[PDB]
């Protein structure tokens, strides 16, 4: 009784190289495989990929390389899902698999000169045309300038092909218009639904002479912090010389976006060799006191604002440090990257995000799980540990509170989070089981990460499997798959996976092996894992004087740049003053930015394992379809969360 | 599929480009001079645009100095062509026309031509996804043929319209893809009364020169009707020449005797040529008058005939102004069940979408068994089927109410339904009496979760092409022999559907 | 200047083998008449699933068109055209595969003039053609002049004006054309 | 005189795509004149400016003569005819801002 | 010299000009030069400054027309920086058309 299996994405992008896994678990000879896609429904043929056959020699694998093709269909005002089916014949079986397909052909990126404009002034922008591997595409693309009111006040319809990803625009600004955060919005010619944006502030300004940092020491309020508000005040030149001047300050409380002023905090300070602490005194803040509540001030924030004036008389600056909360708590326990779903009697390893109150992770922070007398752990320089705590075997749902163990703390203080993890379900409870561990630290390109197998069945079987089946998906793709050879006895194999600069920032990692359980029925046990790699670029881009000569520039100083990067790469550049930041620098391109939206984009939906191995695939986002009557169950939602997006 | 022998729209690459100034070229002369002249050769692409393309030049050399140059002239065109002739300041949500001139410049050849508008998502039109717009035509050789094309510009901003010709045991196709600036109103304040319930849940933290009244009316004895018109002027004295366009509701003609004997009428005219034009494709009509009046109604009215027959008919337009006032226009779109002639569309505060696409979807086939009704059933699409009864009805011109109450949450999807609730589902008007539908029935139905009408609580429900109704009668309404196929299938599809569940 | 010439030849079955033949036999004469500077060739065989029978960095690494052409087969499918044309912009053109920036890009379309079954038009590939500027040789076959539909097919395909573009295969002056117009280019 | 930020956003057509860290740039002088002056004014609105003398030199104060060039198109006391000028003596590190 | 590519404009349009400067002796220079652009009002809503010496006379531009704009007759002022009163114009008109399709001729 033969066993085919394919696999492919739980969702298709058209216009893109999507790849599919062909396996024949101990079938003889050599198998033939066409597969198909066709219309949903219907005997379109969207695609027949290339012949394959998969050998014994090959041990049963070959993948199959494939890009659908479009035929201008989707729909538009309300949003209905579009499908394709999937056709797989070895030989004289078909395997067939209705999977769900995406408009979406790649990223759009867009970058302004700077931040902010006054009118009259040109906007200088570019737009970044990528595919869904983050390498150029030529498409045509609408750039739409939008007011605060949303209103679009200058369109354009633009081809990337041989621009090589980059294009260059403007937009002229008018003496008269509206002031506020006006945006940028561009999308592929294909993809409208997907929009991709940037605002940009407009108001009469002109460039002051020196920037004024106002920053807390700490980045709350302890409701009963005795010291009161500590704030150190910076103020210098922007070429790094310290400021003479005055300061001042008021307080004020915000509410989401209701904020309510403090005039009787205002106090005026004077300013010390360019720098300055200044505090709230808790006698400062009771006197008249308004709406106080205690108990209720918690979940609110505070902002508060310096007009520093020079001591020579020609420019005054208004600094704002905004979102001040007043907690009990130094911190707050989130569980965003932590699994739902667990192996009972296996390790379950928590990456806990401990969060400051603004969204800081926190540094060398003892944190434990509230029984588990055992042992205590501590927190990196990002706020997460990697709680590993052991499970009883045992099928009732664990449940996991996190509490903080952080010296120099109340203990009312430490900061707690409660979540849930539900046993993986097995075929019949026959508590046949994997494991996948790997150890989880921030991994670069070019280290080599052990992948743990752990098996666990009676003595029965476990002679049977002899390779286990891998996968990784990477960025919304199938990357890699391969076996790793297994003999009779070994519970454990580690496969040495070599990490390449694809697997940037991160991945998760599916994997599999079969075997004729009970009731006579073929059976596939499988898990994943979500594995974070060290962000940087695929590339590299590094910007360094080009001048041995060391010097400081000067007004109409003559400069030579160096450029170092990969050859033939295109670069587009800008100088900026630093002073324009000061003022505005929300929406500057970033790497980082990036990886943001990237990692959005991903159609996983756990970090871990799922309620049961179908969960495993669906949750990956993977389709797993098997000549036995094994398959993923069906994907007709875009988003994943519970509550949507 | 009657005839295998056109192009296929989807192979029809149309005009694009419509610069109104380009190349822009700055080119230096490094060619060795013969008699003392470089000579350069740039070859270049031509625009998809028809035109005479005049080109300005100066020779800037810094030993002899500047330099204009005669304008060049390179004179392009095809034989068979089209130029697309819209406004420019339309206004979003408000029915307009547009008029598609195909020109022939063939010596002596006729022509046939199959011609699609072209279906866009941000228009209501008559051309919904599925159900093409194509109209055929033929063409006197050395003749051009004005098509009328009324639409609602749905959205704002630059908006392009295609349409895509092509011809019959012939050669070419050609497509015009032109845009414009569409743009809103904002008043959104008819007769509010005081509180409406118009608000949300989840929010905070004009004709002015023209009388015009056009009824298209029916005929006493293919099929012939009355059009009519009854117009004036709103000022101190009567005015100049007026201007009528006409256009024929799709597949229309006047009655060619009646025209002559309205045309020697008093104080009109209509040329020659536009009067004995051709019964084979007499589609567009312009009448001038020698003035209108500002006392009194003087209308007009004749025949109009059906050349060929569809079942659905693009409302005809017509458009009044001052000989020489274009912009002061009005424009009246007529069709004899739809009141002032305007296509059915679905409007909540500031969006509408267009509702004109085929019922529900198509009944009476031959195949009624489990195996299709499961597949329609157990498609990803279907986001909710329910089973519900009749219960009230709301009957109107727009549309037309039906109130339905759901017992049973068959397949909830993106839906979020409590037991032994009413909910309200729509159907056009033109619609309603071909569904054969009646209260204190019970219905088992379902759509998709594309298919609701608002935001919740306050939500509808639309019935489309795709939708799927069916009456459920009682069980002493199913107990005869003759119905017994029916309440069979009704049964089975029910409990597999019920205990299977959906397979995924 | 440089010369980045593709090939894309039709195996559908509605190309007899002797149509087949005489197409590899005309390319592979095309390019060796073609010997010349600075050109290019990469071929893939198109009807309903496609194949790169060779690249242009598999061509500056072998010369020999006759080694390039002799292992091709007939692939006897539906007619994926439109299709066919996105993977020769999308992937024969990419600089991943020898495409030089700033080349004489020609794509040379060999077929009847008979796509069948290709889910993608023309308005969306042949603009595309235009907008990254691949001048385009249609090499009409057998009997891809009989119909009228599948003659005009080619001029479809073929960049204005066709008749300066459209040839038929047994013609042997569909060079010269070309040959010619790179001589002072 | 200040300090700017040069970006670099690099995309190959293998290597992906790459904003590089910045890079900043520090334009900076002994002696110079910061000039403050108004995004716009209204016409024939009189007010005042300021150009503020930065002697950003080590160990000595500076006498320095301080002027204006005329532009018939504003009416201070400087001319062709009669200048308008200071004369100034600035510690060293120091902001002296002469009004006009 | 002011060139423009098109003699009347829609609004959002983009206005292609050059400049050409040139000596008593109409030879080309890089000198610095000033450009006013005026609305139908008169009142110069853009202006800037640039030297074209090795641009060879050719002062290649270009302006964004806002959406929001009157329309009318617009005008190019400009001038070299030295002689202000020397100034050379061009105009150009803004309104909402259509490109027609033949011409009309009244002789
Ligand atoms: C689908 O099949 C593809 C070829 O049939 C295969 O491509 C191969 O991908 C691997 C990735 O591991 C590359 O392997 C090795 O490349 C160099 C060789 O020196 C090593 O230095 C690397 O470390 C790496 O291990 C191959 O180069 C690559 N070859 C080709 C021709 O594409 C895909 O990986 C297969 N994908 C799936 C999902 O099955
Ligand atoms: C105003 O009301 C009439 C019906 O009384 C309706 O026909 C028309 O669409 C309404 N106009 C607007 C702008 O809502
Ligand atoms: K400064
Ligand atoms: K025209
Ligand atoms: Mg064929």
């Amino acid at each position: 009784s033969p066993m085919y299996s394919i696999i492919t994405p739980n969702i298709l992008r058209l216009e893109s190289e999507e790849t599919m896994v062909l396996e024949a678990h101990d079938a003889q000879g050599d198998v033939p495989v066409t597969v198909t896609v066709h219309d949903f429904p219907g005997k379109k043929l969207v695609l027949s990929s290339e012949k394959t056959v998969l050998t014994p020699a090959t041990n049963h694998m070959g993948n199959v390389t494939f890009t659908i093709p479009a035929n201008r269909e989707f729909k538009s005002e309300k949003g209905r899902n579009k499908f394709v089916t999937v056709q797989a014949t070895f030989g004289t079986q078909v395997v067939e698999k209705v999977v769900l397909v995406s408009l979406q052909s790649g990223y759009l990126f867009i970058q302004t000169d700077k931040t902010i404009y006054t009118p009259g002034s040109t906007v200088l922008y570019r737009i970044f045309t990528v595919n869904h591997k983050l390498l150029p595409v030529g498409r045509t693309v609408m750039v739409n300038i939008e007011n605060p009111e949303g209103i679009p006040v200058k369109q354009d319809s633009l081809s990337s092909q041989n621009q090589l990803g980059v294009l260059p625009l403007s937009w002229d600004i008018p003496e008269l218009v509206n002031m506020g955060q006006w945006k940028i919005r561009a999308y592929y010619e294909n993809s409208p639904q997907q929009v991709f944006s940037t605002e940009f502030e407009v108001k009469e300004y002109v460039l002051p002479s020196f920037e004024v940092i106002v920053e807390p020491t700490e980045k709350f309020y302890y409701i009963y912090n005795e010291k009161g508000l500590e704030v150190t005040i910076t103020a210098r030149f922007l070429y790094g010389k310290k400021v003479e001047g005055t300061a001042f300050v008021i307080f004020g409380i915000q509410d989401g976006e209701q904020r309510i002023s403090l005039p009787e905090s205002l106090k005026r300070i004077p300013i010390e060799d360019g720098s300055g602490e200044v505090v709230l005194s808790r006698k400062v803040l009771l006197d008249g006191v308004q709406n106080p509540r205690a108990e209720d001030l918690v979940g609110k924030s505070l902002y508060v604002s310096a007009t520093v004036i020079l001591h020579s008389g020609s420019d005054m600056v208004q600094a704002e440090r905004s979102g001040i909360p007043i907690v009990t708590s130094p911190y707050q326990i989130h569980f965003t990257k932590t699994p739902k779903y667990f192996k009972p009697g296996m390790p379950f390893d928590l990456m806990v995000f401990v969060t400051n109150p603004d969204g800081s992770p926190a540094y060398r922070v003892p944190v434990a799980v509230q029984g588990e007398d055992t042992v205590q752990s501590l927190t990196q320089g990002d706020g997460v540990a990697k709680l590993s705590i052991n499970t009883h075997p045992s099928q009732k749902p664990l449940s996991i509170t996190v509490r903080t163990k952080k010296q120099e703390l109340s203990e009312a203080e430490q900061a707690t989070r409660t979540m849930q993890a539900l046993p993986y379900s097995t075929v019949g409870n026959s508590n046949n089981y994997l494991h996948l561990s790997v150890l989880r630290t921030e991994l670069r390109p070019g280290e080599t990460l052990n992948v743990n197998f752990l098996l666990r069945m009676d003595r029965a079987h476990e002679a049977k499997i002899r390779y286990y089946t891998y996968l990784i998906m990477n960025k919304g793709r199938l990357l890699k798959a391969g076996r790793q050879v297994r003999e009779p006895g070994q519970d454990l194999v580690v496969l040495p996976l070599s990490i390449t600069t694809d697997f940037i920032p991160s991945f998760r990692l599916v994997a599999y092996y079969t075997l004729i359980g009970a009731s006579g029925q073929r059976e596939v046990v499988a898990d994943s894992v979500w594995v974070d790699v060290k962000d940087s670029c695929v590339g590299s881009l590094v910007v360094k004087s080009g001048q041995s000569e060391d010097r400081q520039p000067v007004p109409g100083q003559q400069m030579t740049l160096k450029i170092e990067g990969d050859h033939g790469a295109r670069v587009v550049l800008v100088a900026v003053d630093k002073g324009v930041f000061v003022l505005n620098k929300k929406n500057k391109l970033t790497q980082s930015k990036i990886w943001d939206v990237v990692e959005k984009a991903d159609i996983g939906c756990t970090p871990g394992s799922g309620k049961d191995y179908a969960g495993v695939f669906s949750d990956a986002g993977l389709t797993f379809t098997s000549s036995s009557g094994q398959q993923t169950a069906q994907r007709a939602e875009l988003q994943c969360p519970q509550p949507a997006a | 599929n009657l005839d295998e022998d056109i192009i296929a729209e989807e192979n029809i690459v149309s005009r694009s480009e419509f610069p109104e100034s380009w190349l822009w070229n700055v080119e230096d002369l490094k060619e060795p001079p013969k008699n003392g002249i470089s000579t350069k050769l740039m070859n270049i692409f031509l625009k998809d645009s028809i035109t005479t393309w005049e080109i300005l030049a100066v020779s800037m050399s810094d030993k002899k100095g500047i330099c204009v140059a005669d304008p060049f002239e390179v004179t392009v065109m095809q034989d068979f062509f089209i130029d697309l002739r819209l406004p420019y300041s339309v206004v979003r949500n408000e029915q307009v026309e547009i008029r598609a001139v195909l020109y022939n410049y063939r010596q002596n050849q006729e022509l046939k031509v199959r011609v699609e508008l072209l279906h866009n998502p941000a228009f209501c039109s008559l051309a919904t996804t599925k159900r093409r717009h194509q109209q055929t035509v033929t063409i006197p050789p050395k003749s051009s043929l004005s098509v009328p094309y009324v639409i609602v510009p749905l959205k704002t901003g630059l908006q392009e319209v295609e349409v895509k010709a092509a011809v019959y045991h012939h050669f070419i196709s050609d497509g015009v893809r032109k845009s414009l600036k569409v743009v809103p109103e904002g008043i959104r304040m008819n007769k509010t009364v005081a509180v409406r319930t118009l608000d949300p849940e989840r929010l905070g933290r004009t004709c002015n020169k023209f009388d015009l009244k056009v009824t298209i009316k029916p005929a006493p004895e293919k099929n012939t009707m009355i059009l009519e018109i009854c117009t004036r002027y709103r000022g101190d004295q009567d005015a100049t020449m007026s201007i009528l366009d006409i256009s024929m509701m799709t597949g229309f003609a006047p009655d060619t005797d009646d025209l002559k004997q309205l045309a020697n009428g008093v104080d009109r005219y209509i040329s020659k040529y536009e009067l004995d034009k051709a019964f084979s494709d007499r589609n567009t009509l312009i009448i001038y008058l020698d003035k209108v009046s500002h006392s009194e109604d003087d209308c007009l009215a004749f025949k109009v005939h059906q050349y060929f027959n569809v079942e659905l008919i693009q409302p005809g337009a017509v458009k009044v102004y001052a000989y020489y006032n274009l912009e002061e226009s009005c424009t009246r779109f007529y069709h004899p069940e739809k009141e002032d002639g305007k296509l059915n569309k679905l409007c909540r505060d500031e969006l509408c979408r267009c509702a004109e696409e085929n019922c529900f979807i198509q009944k009476s086939d031959d195949k009624v068994t489990l195996e299709e009704r499961l597949d329609k059933a157990c498609e990803p699409g279907v986001d909710y089927v329910y089973k519900t009864r009749l219960v009230k009805v709301q009957l109107s011109n727009d549309f037309d109410e039906y109130i339905m109450a759901i017992e049973q949450t068959i397949k909830s999807g993106s839906d979020e339904v409590q037991v032994g609730q009413q909910r309200t589902f729509i159907s056009p008007i033109k619609c309603r009496e071909a569904l054969k539908l009646e209260e204190k029935k019970h219905y088992l139905m379902w759509g998709l979760s594309s298919d609701f009408w608002g935001e919740k609580p306050n939500l509808s429900y639309i019935i489309g092409k795709d939708t799927w109704v069916e009456h459920w009668p009682e069980e002493d309404e199913c107990q005869d022999e003759e119905n017994q196929k029916q309440c069979q299938d009704l049964g089975a599809f029910t409990e597999s559907m019920v205990v299977f569940g959906c397979p995924n | 200047e440089d010369s980045d010439i593709a090939f894309l030849i039709d195996g559908s079955g509605s190309i007899i083998p002797h149509d087949f033949r005489r197409m590899k036999e005309f390319v592979s004469t095309v390019m060796e008449q073609l010997k010349k500077s600075k050109t290019l060739f990469s071929l893939m065989q198109y009807s309903e699933e496609f194949r790169i029978h060779f690249t242009f960095k598999e061509f500056q690494n072998n010369p020999n068109p006759r080694s390039l052409v002799k292992p091709i087969t007939q692939l006897l499918g539906r007619t994926h055209t439109a299709t066919g044309i996105r993977k020769v912009v999308r992937e024969l053109f990419n600089i991943t595969n020898g495409a030089r920036k700033n080349a004489f890009k020609i794509l040379v379309v060999i077929t009847d003039g008979e796509k069948f079954g290709d889910p993608l038009g023309y308005e969306d590939v042949i603009p595309e053609a235009d907008r990254e500027g691949v001048i385009r040789y249609v090499i009409g076959v057998g009997d891809a002049f009989r119909s009228e539909k599948s003659r005009q097919e080619l001029n479809t395909i073929a960049s204005k004006p066709p008749r300066d573009h459209v040839f038929q295969v047994n013609n042997f002056e569909a060079l010269k054309t070309i040959q010619n117009q790179l001589r002072e280019k």
